[PDB]
RNA sequence: GGGGCUGAUUCUGGAUUCGACGGGAUUUGCGAAACCCAAGGUGCAUGCCGAGGGGCGGUUGGCCUCGUAAAAAGCCGCAAAAAAUAGUCGC
RNA sequence: CGUCGUAGUCCGGAUUGGAGUCUGCAACUCGACUCCAUGAAGUCGGAAUCGCUAGUAAUCGUGGAUCAGAAUGCCACGGUG
């Protein structure tokens, strides 16, 4: 319905603990940009610097150099809307061994723009076969347990 | 009108062997007393200038005048025609009784009343001046009102500067400082 | 507590200095360092600048602080909030 | 005056907790039986430096001192 | 070189991005830094030349100290150079 | 044996103001005991989850070391079963 540009390889990629569904902060000709005019989330994540956690990769084309006075910066760091109350989590449990949190998603909340951050983790190519490898399991033993119980 | 004749009688022998007057009709003579309560954020709640009404009418038996919008500012949101805030004014007897009672039970009243301000003269010296709720008066109950409703209370009078005023409040026994 | 009949433990120079200061008549604060000593009567009247450490902490002793420890009035943590 | 539209009118006593008896005629309804007032206050009836104390001796100074 | 349609989540003239980030930094208690101005103490303090200053040098010359003039000591720079990056990812 | 009768209860004993006591030169931070007084919560508790196969589970009390005192923690002991 109202979904735009999603990343949902950072799902596969990452262990998804915990969601936020807080807002995001951004200039003129990119909100626009957001209904049309190719907006791209991959390599997303969190830029913490004091209080000031940006999203950093995004590329969302500019359609237009109607006003040509401000410099276009398709790569700018969009500043995030998020309450302090639940900000917490995000300057306590990030910075232990290798935690993240990751732009899942964006959408649209009546004509505002709403990102969905997650705090999640690497897998190092071994937790990602382990996950197949029960989904997998867990599909062949509902299978054979259906074959013998006919 | 007790203390209106009771001060009157003495504010005409102090101010015009002070001034130097010639008249006894040059003395400042109190006019007027114009009180309004402005509960401009009736816009979406009507029963606040109800409650404000009603408080009004306790404090001074009378009917407040609803003082519609006149410019509709788009910075509150207001439209013209539209009930914003509500005055009264009390002249005469009605004035002086206000007077009376406003200044004996608002002297010993909530935050260290060390006197009022006496910078409060709009100019010509009708001395308009500010209190903050209007559970100051006894007329209104502590425990029953929804809200606080102040008033910008000013008296009108007849002075011709700021000093001729201070001395008729002064007499008046306003708590100057 | 302490035993009733064994006295209380007022300071052998805090003693001698509010003897100083009470025939003295001076207004200035007669600082303490003292923490775990008793009040006198005898202190009504004069300002007392208790040390804890960070800094002297003054107390205007009234007529109703006899029979405790002065060091109730000055705590020593900093926190009135979590946030 | 108009009509009946106006609220009540009749004579209440301004009595405070000192000795201060008036005849105001207000809209409260019951009789005022109010507290401290003008008449009373620190303002400018006295009390300018007996606005707060250091306590007052009750049974402190007792069994020890 | 010209016209015509879109630059409008309403094409519905009234949107608290709910949230962080500037605002009179409007508001209620309050610490001389959210400040602050003749009296109890009675000591050698005010303008006086000052004295060059914490490890080192300097501050609107009266921000430290005095009593017959000085060690300067309350702040800045030399200094505290470790600030330099989500995750997965050659050994 | 009596007694209470299904109730925030004569259940539940915590927080509170004050009182002394043990104790160690000193219990405002910061002890424990006491008894008069207010008498909280709580009324078998989701998903989950742990321990036990016999004198053991489960209940009741006592004892021991640390240490001026300051055990629901620790280590032991038996009774019921
Ligand atoms: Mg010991
Ligand atoms: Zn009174």
């Amino acid at each position: 319905s109202a979904t735009i540009a999603l990343n949902k390889r950072a799902r596969h990629e990452y262990f998804i603990e915990e969601e936020f569904e807080a807002g995001l902060a951004l200039q003129g000709w990119e909100v626009k940009s957001l209904r049309a005019g190719k907006a791209n989330i991959s390599d997303s994540y969190v830029l913490l610097r004091d209080g000031e956690a940006f999203l950093f990769g995004a590329n969302i084309t500019p359609m237009a150099v109607a006003s040509t006075h401000v410099v276009c910066d398709p790569t700018r760091t969009r500043k995030l809307l998020l309450n302090q109350r639940e900000l917490d989590s995000l300057y306590g449990r990030v910075n232990r061994e290798g935690y993240t949190v990751v732009a899942l998603s964006l959408y649209w909340k009546n004509a505002w723009c709403k990102v969905k951050i997650g705090v999640a983790k690497g897998k190092k190519q071994h937790d990602k076969r382990s996950d197949i490898k029960e989904r997998e399991w867990q599909v062949d033993k509902a299978r054979i347990m259906k074959n013998a119980h006919r | 009108a007790k203390l209106h004749d009771y001060y009157k009688d003495e504010v005409v022998k102090k101010l015009m062997t002070e001034f130097n007057y010639n008249s006894v009709m040059q003395v400042p003579r109190v006019e007027k007393i114009t009180l309004n309560m402005g509960v401009g954020e009736a816009i979406a709640d009507k029963k606040l200038l109800d409650n404000a009404a009603a408080d009004l009418a306790a404090i001074s038996g009378q009917k407040p005048l609803i003082t519609k919008a006149r410019k509709s500012v788009a910075g509150f949101k207001i439209r013209q025609g539209y009930p914003i805030g509500c005055k009264v004014t009390l002249r005469g007897e009605r004035m002086w009784e206000f007077f009376e009672r406003l200044i004996t039970i608002a002297v010993p009243r909530i935050r260290d009343f060390r006197g009022l301000s006496a910078k409060s003269f709009d100019g010509r010296g009708n001395y308009s001046m500010g209190v903050r709720e209007q559970i100051i008066f006894p007329e209104i109950d502590y425990d029953k009102v929804d809200r606080v409703r102040g008033l910008d209370i000013t008296i009108t009078t007849t002075a011709k500067s700021d000093e001729e005023g201070r001395a008729l409040l002064a007499a008046f026994d306003f708590p100057f400082r | 507590p302490r035993s009733l009949k064994k006295g209380p433990f007022i300071d052998l120079h805090l003693l001698k200095k509010v003897e100083k200061a009470v025939e003295s008549g001076d207004k200035k604060p007669l600082r303490t360092w003292s923490r775990r000593s008793t009040i006198f009567p005898n202190m009504i009247g004069l300002t007392i600048a208790v040390h804890n450490g960070r800094q002297h902490v003054p107390v205007f002793v009234t007529d109703e602080m006899v029979g405790h420890k002065l060091g109730e009035f000055a705590p020593t943590r900093t926190y009135r909030g979590h946030a | 005056m108009k009509k009946d539209i106006h609220p009540k009118y009749e004579e209440i006593t301004a009595s405070c907790s000192c000795g201060n008896v008036m005849k105001i005629r207000s809209t409260v309804g019951h009789d005022l039986n109010l507290d401290v007032c003008s008449k009373c206050h620190p303002f400018f009836t006295g009390k300018q430096r007996d606005v707060a104390t250091g306590g007052r001796v009750d049974r402190f100074n007792k069994r020890f001192n």
